[PDB]
């Protein structure tokens, strides 16, 4: 699903699926942006790299955004948080 | 006029003196049975040329959780005062391997000082006997002055808390070394 | 008894729920600063989690747990305690209790010992150019003068307790009035009350030592507060500076403006080129404005009384 919409374009499902946390403590199993401390402003999370990862064992979202995505609102799904992070942290 | 600031921290191998020490310093009385793990929180004033410093002593432990944030405490740093046993050596030969290092690694270009603790136990029969059973002697001021040659420190002086001796010279080099 | 239900007790603010804090900390020998009472990877305490959560302006969790502090030793190290993350490290409670605008709690951390030369290095106190949000002068007397806050400035400077001297440097050297330079904006309001607590701070300084100058203390830039605000392009407490007046006849010799004569509408003031036309042994104020004052204001601040006709005059002599 998350492929899918970094293929579409689809702006909003991606910045969701990207940084998704569930509150309840049955199923922590499905949420990405962990969060570890968080003082005024800051919001220190941890990010899972699934689907997201350096290594190419399995199609990387990077790799599709950068190339294969050919729509409008590829620079803006570049400019989500872990995303642009990753890059720069290359 | 205005005192500066000058940050300190002391770095050591357990059970080195380096408590005891800054509460000497601070306090002016040496613990007697409830020696803190660490003396946190604490500016000392002292002047050495007329020019008033306050020495922000920071304390670091390796006993517990104090070795995972004992990092925390290098950034902003001034001046280090790296303590070893006078009593046991091991520290004396672990500085290098492991002191010197860390420190250099989160303190580039900071003073770097090395403190010869527990200086009193130097003569003492009971300490002497205890290194003895372990083919060991205590450190002596030309060791002292060899390992700081290896580092190439700041300099080196010994200090006895239990005696207050030496407790006042060290800490006017350091801030002297600080000011740098 | 833990962090988690800690926390809690002094956020609500119940200190019906915090009475058995005292014989657990006592019969387990353990402190409201030991790592098992501090949140991980911030460093804060129970103390800056009370004064954060302050209801009709009061807490009535914070006596009861300087009290509790106060018993089981940890007095200045409960309060002194500062945070050690990356964003805000250095800052104390002290810089809490100012900057929630509690002046009662100012007074109460002060008068049991809190730290108040205490200096916050994390990066949000640091200029907006080197990445941060909030540069006060990283001391407690410098962000109540940056935060507008005369009775608390006046109080932190005559504590019968310890008094925040206003000579005191940061990290970077920047002074109380080094730190109303860089949080001085160019509107009326900013240049209404940066000035008004520059002017404060001046005078006071001046009383409390005859011999001191506090606009005389470069910081590590070399700059005194009337360079940096050339160089940072601050034209309201520029103009204020060089144009300052002053009254008071024990304090009327950091009059920068001296009103030679008057007949009617016209007057003649003469005004002081010191550190404007200091003839090259020391900086000047021209120099910095034609060549390091990049700000659009270049052009404002070279129309200023004595610049304006201070640049002329020169082409007249050798010009
Ligand atoms: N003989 C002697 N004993 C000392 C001296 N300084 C400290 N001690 C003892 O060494 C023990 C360990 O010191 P401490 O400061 O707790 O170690 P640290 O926490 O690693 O610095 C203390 O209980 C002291 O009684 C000294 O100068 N001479
Ligand atoms: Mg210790």
């Amino acid at each position: 699903p998350l492929m899918m919409a970094a293929k579409t374009g689809k702006i909003g499902i991606f910045q969701h699926i990207i940084r998704r946390e569930v509150t309840d403590e049955d199923t922590r199993h499905l949420s990405r942006k962990f969060k570890d401390w968080a003082y005024g402003p800051v919001y220190s999370s941890l990010y899972d790299l699934s689907s997201l990862d350096t290594c190419g064992e399995e199609a990387s979202v990077l790799e599709i955004l950068v190339y294969n995505s050919k729509i409008e609102n590829r620079h803006e799904m570049l400019a989500v948080e872990p995303i642009n992070e990753l890059l720069r942290d290359k | 006029m205005a005192a500066i600031r000058k940050k300190l921290v002391i770095v050591g191998d357990g059970a080195c003196g380096k408590t005891c020490l800054l509460i000497v310093f601070s306090k002016d009385q040496f613990p007697e049975v409830y020696v803190p793990t660490v003396f946190e929180n604490y500016v000392a004033d002292i002047e050495v040329d007329g020019k008033q410093v306050e020495l922000a002593l920071w304390d670091t432990a390796g006993q517990e959780d104090y070795d995972r944030l004992r990092p925390l405490s290098y950034p902003d740093t001034d001046v280090i005062l790296m303590c070893f046993s006078i009593d046991s050596p091991d520290s004396l030969e672990n500085i290098p391997e492991k002191w010197t290092p860390e420190v250099k690694h989160f303190c580039p270009n900071v003073p770097i000082i090395l403190v010869g603790n527990k200086k009193d136990l130097r003569n003492d029969e009971h300490t002497r006997r205890e290194l003895a059973k372990m083919k060991q002697e205590p450190v002596k001021p030309e060791e002292g002055r060899d390992m700081a040659n290896r580092i190439g420190a700041f300099g080196y002086m010994e200090c006895s808390a239990k005696t207050k001796d030496g407790v006042r010279e060290v800490f006017e080099m350091a801030t002297r070394a600080a000011l740098q």
